[PDB]
């Protein structure tokens, strides 16, 4: 009965527990690198002049 | 001139206490609120009161003139018609509000099935039309007498006075009195016995305010009709009409406080916006 | 050159939307609640996700909603019925959990000004049971005589003592399912609720 | 053996927690402390679409950054032209209890669902004029809460019966079914490459599924209450959740742990929607307090507010080019900021 | 299958009158705009009249105002009066829907033969061509066809011998539905051209070009690729 449910649960835990991991600092480095490499083209944090505004 | 200066003081107080509240009420009810059936009456009454409030400086100028008019005939023919239109539109809107309240109180099924914005708009348009009809005669008959040039009126006079008195006084008062009395009568039974007292208080306040604010005008019109000008006791009338009309004009400032800001949502929106 | 036709089409569909809304504004909506096998079927038949029933009585178009098939937490979809006119409650006399359901429903955040109509059915079965068995088993604290009328009054008082907000009222009627007078009771309660709401809206209440 | 298996599961959870915590050498706030702040960013209302009559429950942006679809509980769904405020279509529904909507990337189909447990597909390019219903999927025993297109043929739906399914609009049969959650699943988001997706259940957890295999890969448990919104970082490497505990968090897919928490003492009401910025610096969130707070994603600090709504904010979205942001609320009003 | 059947034509003496009808089926007739296009037996097409969706707006040509009337059951009418000798031409029934992303002038009718008893220039009137080759046709305009919103309105039609015209390219760059991928179009402001790739025997006929900026719609002279 519940033996199958418990076996499925422990199998799921076994499958989930086997995943590699990277450093938190490296992840943050990639994150901010993405945010700074594309900063000059975001039309929200840099107000585009009203001449180039479709919503004027 | 203690009477003239008293009337001027009344006018100044009315202007100062009326402009801010009507402007705020108009702004909130026409820009900060959605269009509903009950909002149309308040909007139109606010419009009429605001239009009435824009003629007070002209009244002060006329009072300073002291029976003189160096202008043309067009302005004299025109302005009092606009003022009369504003006053009568306000009165008829008040009567319509009372009738609407009575109708929603007594007839639930018909109000549920056949009440929408279009009926309110049509009623408001008819009210404005009848106000214009009532305001034509002053535009027709006002003129200038030339001692010096002074603006003044020339069977017809009795007819206009009597019709103005009856239409502006006897019918609206009866309608509001009957509607509020029947509402109070209905509220005795059921769940309404815990708010009958508050409803009675509010009805008494509004009816008493209207009856004290609008009655001396009609009383003095009738009395001036009965009394010859050259005879004594008439100078009293000719002198205190000014304060009579000022008392009549105070209703423009009085109405918004009585009507618009008695709702919780209206008070909350007004407080948030200011 | 041709955007004027698009403007015309937009105006036409806006007008159709407004007309549809005006037409649909007239309906009266009632939610239907209760416990399992509490007799709701008997009342709905007396006149999968959700079942809607509509009927007309004296120029009034009622709409009854049944949500018995939703076997999920009630807190995830209770805000959809915030604008219902009233709530119909059914209780089986010939039988505790109904008290908890009533307490939870009455003191909800979204239902602070919504009236509740209470229906008490199976009166004959309750009378037969009280002729057979006492009422002390279901209520160990109840003290007094073992009469049908006193027991019914005590049960109704216990059910009514769960309301604290002064702005809402609870209507109670006793039914036996061998009758066709439910429509009149619903009609009277709905008329009173409509009058009260109209008066409160205008500002004289 | 039941107690032994429970103990084994507990020890596996302890091992997973230890492994996840062993990789946290530093914090994001420490590393992003030497960066100039974005400053004040005030946005002004440009347009205002007013067509609906009841509470708005969903909205979506077209792939052309010009057309938007809105779903309201009045039984209608409209298609808006944001550059002109013109209306293009008005589709009447069969069941008025609607809780979701979607727009096909190609622009030919829309989807709808709700309390009727049935998801509908509509065809917008009919030869004979008007819009006709192309399909009616019915396999769920609970209310559907989200639906997102994959392409013109397949769709993924999230339902309130603790299940997620992948369909096929050609035949209307469930290709795959995802199970494992405990409570209602109320949120969904698809990866930029449309091969993975995440969902947020009401048992205070979030999982990472994959479409091809129909299995789960990881679960993130760091909240305190139910989860009502979810969104993906533009790089597709992180996702930010928004719960009812008045906190939004940022989770890293590779790090297998949370990174930053966006909250403040004053905020009490829960979060109903979340959305990112096209370059990933901002993070806009919708609150039950009638406001929208723009957060600085790299510093966990506020940068402005979006006032002007008279009721609870139900949905928010940003276009594909990042040139605008639109919000909806229960007062039947939609506003376009810029 | 969408159908548009017209009938009511015949021999008429000068000074008479006639009534034309256009029965429609297979589509939502109440959400479309209807046109009327005629073609003399030895000349090019010519615009006649237009009625909007819901009878809101009506337009007429320069040489028919005051003598013709357009009305729209699911059927469309055209009342004509004072028929002179210059009206002998077949009249077609044309549908079109206008919204953001629509393709007007989609489906043409069959036409009724009635017998009575912006200057857009296409310089080339005939080209020699053989199967397997590539051909190109160009027509110019007197006024610039680019509006402030960035849209240019150039349409290309093809009339096979003995058949009715079918839309090929709308708004100067968009290929219609069902048209093969061989055709393509390009232009700039006032000079436009169309290219045909891998010409076969199924693409032989006469071509017309037409603008949709000013509602006095005007066609081109026409080029025959024999
Ligand atoms: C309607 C009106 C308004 C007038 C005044 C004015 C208004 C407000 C105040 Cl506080 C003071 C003066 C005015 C004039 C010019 C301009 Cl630009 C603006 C306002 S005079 C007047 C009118 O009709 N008077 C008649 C009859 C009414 C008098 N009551 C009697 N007879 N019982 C009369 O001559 O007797």
């Amino acid at each position: 009965a519940s033996i199958a449910q418990a076996r499925k649960l422990v199998e799921q835990l076994k499958m989930e527990a086997n995943i590699d991991r990277i450093k938190v600092s490296k992840a943050a480095a990639d994150l901010m690198a993405y945010c700074e490499a594309h900063a000059k083209e975001d039309p929200l944090l840099t107000p585009v002049p009203a001449s180039e505004n479709p919503f004027r | 001139e203690p009477p003239v200066i008293l009337s001027m003081v009344i006018l100044s107080l009315t202007f100062l206490l009326g402009l801010p509240g009507n402007g705020l009420v108009l702004w909130v009810a026409g820009l900060k609120m959605q269009r509903t059936v009950n909002t149309i009456w308040f909007l139109h009454l606010t419009l009429a009161d605001l239009l009435c409030c824009l003629s007070l400086p002209f009244s002060l100028a006329h009072l300073a003139l002291q029976g003189q008019w160096p202008y043309g005939r067009f302005l004299c023919k025109l302005i009092p018609s606009i003022i009369v239109l504003n006053m009568f539109a306000s009165v008829f809107l008040l009567t319509a509000i009372s009738l609407d309240r009575c109708l929603v109180v007594f007839k639930p099924i018909w109000c549920q099935n056949h009440r929408n914005v279009g009926m309110a708009c049509s009623i408001c348009g008819c009210i404005w039309v009848v106000a214009f009809v009532m305001c034509i005669p002053v535009f027709v008959y006002r003129e200038i007498f030339t001692n010096h040039n002074r603006c003044g009126y020339k069977t017809p006079l009795v007819a206009i006075t009597i019709t103005r008195l009856v239409v502006g006084f006897l019918l609206p008062s009866v309608i509001m009195i009957a509607c509020y009395s029947f509402i109070v009568f209905r509220m005795q039974r059921g769940r309404f016995a815990k708010s009958q007292s508050k409803t009675f208080r509010v009805a008494v306040v509004v009816v008493a305010v209207f009856l004290v604010c609008w009655t001396p005008y009609h009383i003095f019109g009738v009395l001036s009709l009965l009394t010859d000008p050259e005879t004594p006791l008439g100078k009293t009338l000719m002198s205190w009409d000014h304060v009579c009309i000022a008392l009549a004009s105070a209703n423009s400032c009085f109405n918004p406080f009585l009507y618009a800001l008695l709702g919780k949502d209206f008070r909350k929106k007004a407080r948030q916006s200011i | 050159a041709e955007e004027r036709a698009a403007l015309e089409r937009s105006k036409a569909i806006e007008k159709n939307l407004k007309e549809d809304g005006i037409s649909a504004a007239k309906d009266v909506k009632l939610l239907l609640l209760g416990a399992d096998n509490s007799g709701k079927s008997t009342i709905v038949k007396q006149m999968t996700g959700i079942v809607e029933t509509h009927f007309t009585f004296k120029n009034l178009h009622f709409r009854l909603f049944d949500v018995g098939g939703q076997r999920s937490e009630r807190k995830k979809w209770i805000h959809c019925f915030e604008d219902v006119t009233a709530i119909i409650f059914c209780v089986d006399l010939s039988d505790h959990e109904s008290l908890m359901l009533f307490d939870s429903i009455c003191n909800n955040k979204f239902f602070i000004d919504t009236s509740i109509i209470l229906f008490l059915n199976k009166k004959d079965l309750f009378g037969e049971k009280i002729k057979k068995s006492p009422l002390t088993i279901c209520f160990p604290e109840y003290t007094g005589p073992n009469t049908y009328e006193d027991a019914a009054a005590y049960i109704q008082a216990q059910f009514e003592s769960k309301n604290r907000s002064p702005n809402k009222e609870i209507y109670c009627h006793m039914t036996c399912a061998t009758d066709t007078n439910n429509a009149q009771v619903i009609f009277d309660a709905v008329t009173d609720i409509i009058i009260a709401n109209n008066l409160r809206g205008c500002g004289l209440y | 053996e039941l107690d032994q298996l429970r103990q084994e599961a507990e020890q596996l959870k302890n091992q997973i927690r230890d492994a996840r915590k062993a990789c946290a050498d530093a914090t994001l706030s420490q590393i992003t402390n030497n960066i100039d702040p974005v400053g004040r960013i005030q946005m002004r209302t440009r347009r205002t679409l007013r067509g609906h009559l009841a509470k708005i429950y969903a909205m979506h942006w077209g792939t052309d950054s010009r057309l938007l679809v809105s779903a309201s509980q009045d039984g209608k769904l409209i298609i808006w032209d944001s550059y002109t405020t013109n209306k293009v279509h008005a589709i009447p529904l069969r069941s008025s209890w609607v809780m979701t909507c979607a727009y096909a990337p190609s622009g030919n189909y829309v989807a709808c669902g709700g309390l009727d447990n049935i998801c509908s597909i509509y065809n917008l390019k009919t030869r004979e004029g008007n819009v006709r219903v192309s399909r009616e999927l019915a396999g769920h025993t609970g209310y559907l809460s989200c639906c997102r297109f994959l392409d013109d043929n397949q769709i993924v739906t999230s339902s309130g019966d603790t299940t997620c399914a992948l369909w096929d609009i050609e035949t209307g049969q469930q290709t795959t079914t995802f199970t494992g959650h405990t409570g209602d699943v109320m949120s969904l988001s698809l990866a930029p490459d449309t091969r993975l997706f995440v969902s947020g259940a009401c048992d205070a957890s979030a999982k990472l599924w994959d479409v091809r295999e129909g299995m789960c890969r990881q679960t993130f448990t760091g909240h305190e209450s139910d989860i009502n919104a979810i969104c993906f970082f533009p790089n597709g490497n992180a996702f930010a959740t928004g719960s009812d505990d008045a906190t939004c968090r940022l989770f890293d897919l590779r790090a297998d742990q949370e990174l930053m928490t966006y909250s403040h003492d004053n905020i009490i009401c829960g979060i109903t929607s979340v959305s990112f910025s096209k370059s990933g610096r901002l993070l806009l969130a919708g609150y039950d307090d009638f406001n929208c707070n723009v957060w600085d994603a790299l510093k966990a600090d506020r940068a402005g507010v979006l006032a002007g709504h008279d009721n609870r904010v139900s949905c928010l979205g940003v276009t594909d080019d990042g040139m605008a942001v639109a919000t909806g609320s229960w007062d039947s009003f939609l506003k376009i900021w810029n | 299958d969408v159908q548009l059947v017209e009938s009511g034509g015949g021999l008429v003496q000068p000074g008479g009158s006639r009534k034309l009808s256009c029965s429609a089926s297979g589509f939502a007739f109440s959400s479309f705009g209807m046109h009327w296009v005629r073609q003399a037996p030895e000349k090019g097409l010519e615009w006649v009249a237009y009625i909007s969706s819901g009878s809101g707006t009506i337009y007429y040509a320069d040489t028919v105002k005051g003598r013709f009337t357009i009305s729209r059951k699911n059927t469309l009418f055209l009342q004509m009066t004072s028929l002179r000798s210059e009206d002998t031409a077949m009249y077609y029934c044309v549908r079109s829907i206008y919204y953001y992303g629509s393709s007007p002038f989609d489906f043409w009718g069959q036409g009724t033969t009635l017998t009575v008893s912006i200057v857009m220039t296409q310089a080339t009137s005939s080209v020699p061509v053989t199967p397997g080759e590539s051909v190109s046709i160009s027509c110019r305009s007197s006024k610039s066809l680019l509006h402030s919103n960035g849209n240019t309105y150039l349409y290309w039609f093809l009339q096979r011998p003995g058949q009715s015209p079918q839309l090929l390219i709308y708004r100067m760059s968009n290929l219609a539905s069902g048209v093969p991928d061989r055709f393509s179009g390009s232009g700039s402001g006032t000079a436009f051209t169309l290219t045909i790739s891998r010409l076969e025997a199924e693409d032989v006929g006469v071509y017309y070009c037409m603008q949709h900026l000013e509602y006095p719609l005007t066609f081109g002279a026409g080029t025959k690729l024999e």
